[PDB]
């Protein structure tokens, strides 16, 4: 905490950030901008600002508390400022409501004036009272702003899972939302406030792979189920949702997605069965419009087939279901995706291509990314709080064949489909794939049953070609050495190529080599992910019915590397102002699931210093210890 | 009828539906936008329909003989 | 309830045909569901009928599937 | 013609412009930006030779510099400073300049001319309205040094043909072709205005051997030169003879079928616009629709044919089946550097320091049928044309029969319906009070709005009256333009009905002369208003004044203006409009 892990951008003229953000209110059109903190401090004097994430917006008193902490740290100790006593004259905090597109800004002065005011889509500076000075729609301002904020906190992590939660906006400081509440449990706050904003949730649009957003498909519901999964707050969510059922019957979907996250498969399956096979079902009544019932039916069947595919796998039943799912929603991505994967797991290479070609692709829609509300002078502090090796900071200046790879830049549905293309090319081989392709697709011009390739699939084929080319080139050039007698960037890149193409241990060990040579966040991330993959693989194969002792030892060692990687990555995040990661919590969760939490903390106490043990205790372990309820 | 030997019989499933369009799905994974007003009366949704596509060679020569006569008429009237 | 539509064939490629009614409907069709000597400017006749027995069949099939799913998982 | 008519924008840093050009190269589509000059833009410079451009700069500097032109056949940017001649790519990295220089000049030239014509062609329905203040505009037909410009365009044509589809098409053309595109439109337009036939006939017949599908262009060029019989025979040759390019050894379905579609479209539009005969026109238009059901023009035609047929039952369905353009926009001039300006005054009459800023009836100015764009406007026209024949309640009787075995109205059409409700409402609410008041006033802007509403609904002289009213209390470019259009319409009506009686020879002569004089008087005013706003170029004005010339001797026409107007004004109208017809029309009289 304290004076480091708080980036600062200076401004030549004061009030710059607030002015720019006030000019930008029109074009936002998003989940939102990140919250903006603007500072005027003193012993002229200077103006600063930075972006923040994870604050408690549910009550302005809490925001005053936060700002009071921010001010307090400066007061306790002088500023470094690369070589000064400072104290905040004026502290501004600007957060965004996306249910209703307006921005609320709270200003705290040293004089002690606490102003709260509102800017909307025109830039019309509406004022903001305090509880009739009706009343409930002032509480709901803070409430909606809070839910909007939490959505912006979770979903930015949940949308960037595939790139390891990369953040290209450096001047942001991120907290853990789950631990941010004074006097209120943020997760429980979200649970309580959910039915109030449930209707308005769709207005928030959806992830890119959701082509047709719904009441039960959107950022709000995803934020909900992610929170419930991470916290295991089963009883409260069950309570409120059961309340919400009587009014809104279609939210039985959200109960099911929660039963799954809290791992009651049985009652969730009973539930789906009741929704799809009862005269009492809300799908059955003739009054409600058929297509809006069809969307929800499609979602239900998609949930069922995804359950039957990703776990407890019956490929046949999942197929017979996913076909109905496609029939109920031919224009959705997920249905075709599931059908394609099931086709793959059944060796239907020809069928998959027809279905993969039939997969609708997201146009114009982008995943949520933190953006900058202004277009060299900066302040990037260097935390001495918790530090390990490789903090030594360099200039990694620069195989152009390896960085001009196109599939690295691949986006969204095209990426998720590219993975399936690798999934089949790892079975058929390249040329057999070419033959299969040639037997159903339209080939080269300059007869009938052949249909048209969708030409994003053609590009995927070209990218697959270049990928295989570079991969085999590397593997050859390495196998030629054979210990007769390598660059970290290139280890990352090649590791990513092998990661894409379906070659796991080669990629993993490439990253391992890169981790011997240097430190790379990407290497440690993908390596950790590889360890989790091996963990799940081993533990499920045992479930299937490696010798029990081989199982035990492999589990222990895998956990013992998972801890180390988690620690190093967490320190990497602390170096760059990020206190939050769902990936790391998920990772440590299974170590704590195997061996006691006590024991995990002991194992980190062994290999690491106390600053680091303390940091990890803050940013992961405390949440797992007390901020979930008695699952462990 | 020569048309019968070259006829094409398809089964389609009636999917998501509008006042304007039904979306129909085959087992070979074609998805078709189709006028709902051309579907039969009880057709609902989640229903199954047979499409029997045949040719017509009488109306082709009919329209050919119509086209030629029209064009010849235009040539007769304006220009020469 | 056999619906007889008479359509005229427009721009035609190896994937798609554009069909045109006299009622001014334009349909985007796949060519493979059309006879082999279809060309362009040809007249086709689409004959549409509902199928009840198939509906019953896939109904019972789907019920059996869902019942099986319930049996193997849950209860 | 010096200093006057030349605007500029203050330069906040010297060289703010070309940088902001260089960056924004990365987002340039269609015909692209106007030839920027450092700051003020320009049109109509003759770009076919750098010597000629150096002449342009020589005159420009002699009276009193970085000029930046563009071609979109290949997206690069020719900058010349006075001789630093160079290039900016789409990438935006620079270049250097030295037959592939001649073709650079050729391409930039032809692209330039395309821009200069099509800016004045696609913007006809709003009266060549000019959004950018800063743009100076030359008549492009006038800038020739050693090269008769139109003749150059014709001679330079087939080198840059076949690259035409990169220039795309007018917004009502959904599927561009080697036939349909901005380049061919520019060509046929130039040939029509210059009546430069026997050159184009030679060049096109030369081009026909290598590319046989340009016989469609030869047909359009004929029609423009008032030679239907040659065109009709040619059409019959294309659509019937075995030797034609439509009947071929190697037959593309689509690419030949769009040409058949275009030919039948030309045939049907000819059959309809002239010659009446809606039966054959419809019989062709149905085939044309069948050839291109994804095209706007075919359905547009078929709908129009139905109207004349007098059955709206079909028009409504064939209006619903009409595809709309949801992406493409009409061509406007867009500014490179958005942002205290410079406004010189020529005039060697009308000028108000404050414009508008006067209240207006909230249910008058908020009518959304105004500002309607592209295909939607052209459909709404057919809608008003229908409700003219039916009437609102009969229209609804037709509508509720087939809309909601009926089918869904496609929406845009319902939006058009509500718009028609609003416009009719406004028309009635105007003309009731007007009638009440006229037993025993309103702002000029209100007269503009009402006249536009009535013109939308299809009440022509009831709008001409209002424009004539508004043209009393003020000057208004819109009123003068629409009134002039009304006079052209009446001229056409009277002359057309003179050949087919009703009126008499004497009445015909008198009405024709009055209409002619009114036409001239309306021309000079608007031409002046365009000169005060830097514009020397108008297609419509040339058309109108040309009509007077056909009716009466050009010398006689000049005399009328010389009399009724001042001498430098007569010199002006001689220049911007009449020097043309006198010389550049190839002795057509």
């Amino acid at each position: 905490l304290s004076q480091t892990s708080i980036p600062e951008v200076k401004e030549d003229v004061i009030g710059y950030a607030l002015h720019q953000r006030r000019a930008r209110v029109g074009q936002f059109q998003d989940l939102g901008p990140p919250d903006l903190i603007t500072l005027i401090k003193s012993l002229g004097q200077i103006g600063t600002f930075f972006y923040c994430m994870g604050i408690d917006t549910s009550d302005p008193t809490s925001i005053t508390i936060f700002a009071k902490k921010i001010t307090d740290l400066f007061l306790d100790t002088p500023q470094i400022w690369f070589g000064k006593h400072f104290h905040v004259s004026k502290i501004s905090i600007s957060s965004w409501n996306a249910f209703r597109k307006y921005d609320v800004n709270i200003i705290v002065h040293i004089p002690g004036t606490v102003q709260t005011y509102i800017i909307n889509s025109d830039g019309e500076q509406s004022q903001l009272p305090s509880v009739a000075e009706q009343d409930l729609n002032v509480n709901m301002i803070w409430a909606e702003t809070f839910m909007s904020g939490i959505v912006r906190d979770i979903m930015i992590m949940k949308d960037n899972r595939a790139d390891g939660e990369s953040q290209n906006l450096v001047e942001t400081l991120i907290f853990n939302p789950f631990t941010s509440g004074e006097l209120e449990d943020v997760a429980n706050n979200f649970i309580k406030l959910f039915p109030l904003v449930y209707e308005k949730g769709v207005y928030l649009d959806a992830p890119t792979h959701v082509l047709n957003p719904s009441l039960t498909n959107n950022y709000l519901v995803e934020t909900l189920v992610e929170i419930v999964r991470l916290t295991k707050s089963l009883e409260a969510c069950r309570k409120m949702l059961k309340k919400l059922i009587e009014i809104h019957p279609e939210a039985v979907i959200i109960l099911i997605r929660v039963y799954f996250a809290c791992d009651l498969e049985i009652d969730a399956v009973d539930l789906i069965n009741e929704q799809l096979n009862s005269p009492s079902s809300f799908l059955a009544d003739d009054s409600k419009t058929s297509h809006i019932q069809l969307i929800f039916k499609s979602e239900l069947l998609s949930i069922q087939s995804e359950f039957l595919l990703d776990v407890k796998r019956d490929y046949k039943l999942a197929k017979e279901v996913a076909m109905e799912a496609v029939n109920c929603a031919p224009n959705e991505f997920k249905t075709w995706y599931l059908l394609t994967r099931i086709y793959i797991k059944l060796n239907d290479m020809s069928n998959a291509l027809l279905s993969l070609n039939a997969c609708p692709m997201s146009q114009v829609k982008e995943k949520y990314v933190l953006r900058r509300i202004a277009p060299e002078n900066l302040h990037l502090p260097l935390p001495l709080d918790a530090s390990i090796e490789e903090i030594s900071s360099l200039n990694p200046m620069d195989d152009p064949n390896l960085v001009n790879l196109s599939a690295s830049s691949l986006k969204s549905t095209f990426q998720l489909a590219y993975k399936l293309l690798t999934e089949i090319v790892q079975i058929t081989g390249w040329e057999q794939l070419l033959k299969y392709r040639s037997k159903i697709f339209v080939m080269e011009d300059e007869m009938r049953s052949k249909r048209l390739c969708e030409r994003w699939l053609d590009n995927l084929f070209m990218l697959l070609y270049e990928d295989l080319k570079t991969y085999t080139d590397w593997q050859s050039e390495q196998l030629y050495f054979d210990a007769q007698n390598k660059l970290t960037v290139e280890w990352e890149l090649f590791g990513l190529c092998a990661k894409r193409l379906g070659h796991l241990p080669e990629a993993a060990k490439a990253f391992q080599i890169g981790l011997s040579q240097r430190f790379s966040p990407v290497c440690a991330k993908n390596l950790l992910q590889f360890y989790i993959d091996e963990h799940k693989r081993i533990r499920r194969d045992s479930v299937s019915a490696l010798t029990s002792s081989q199982i035990l030892s492999s589990i222990n060692d895998i956990d013992s590397s998972i801890i180390d990687l988690v620690v190093k990555i967490c320190c990497w995040n602390h170096r760059w102002y990020i206190e939050f990661s769902i990936i790391l919590i998920d990772a440590l969760s299974v170590a704590v699931q195997d061996m006691g939490i006590t024991k995990v903390h002991n194992e980190i106490a062994s290999r690491f210093s106390d600053p680091v043990a303390q940091l990890i205790d803050d940013n992961i372990l405390n949440f797992l210890k007390n901020f979930t309820n008695d699952t462990f | 009828d020569p048309e019968f030997m070259s006829s094409v019989d398809v089964l389609l499933t009636v999917g998501k539906l509008d006042a304007s369009l039904a979306l129909l799905t085959t087992q070979d994974h074609h998805v078709i936008e189709f006028p709902t007003v051309l579907l039969p009366e009880n057709v609902k949704a989640g229903s199954i329909i047979k499409m029997q596509v045949s040719q017509n060679l009488e109306e082709e020569k009919k329209q050919r003989n119509h086209f030629k006569s029209i064009q010849a008429k235009i040539l007769e009237k304006y220009g020469t």
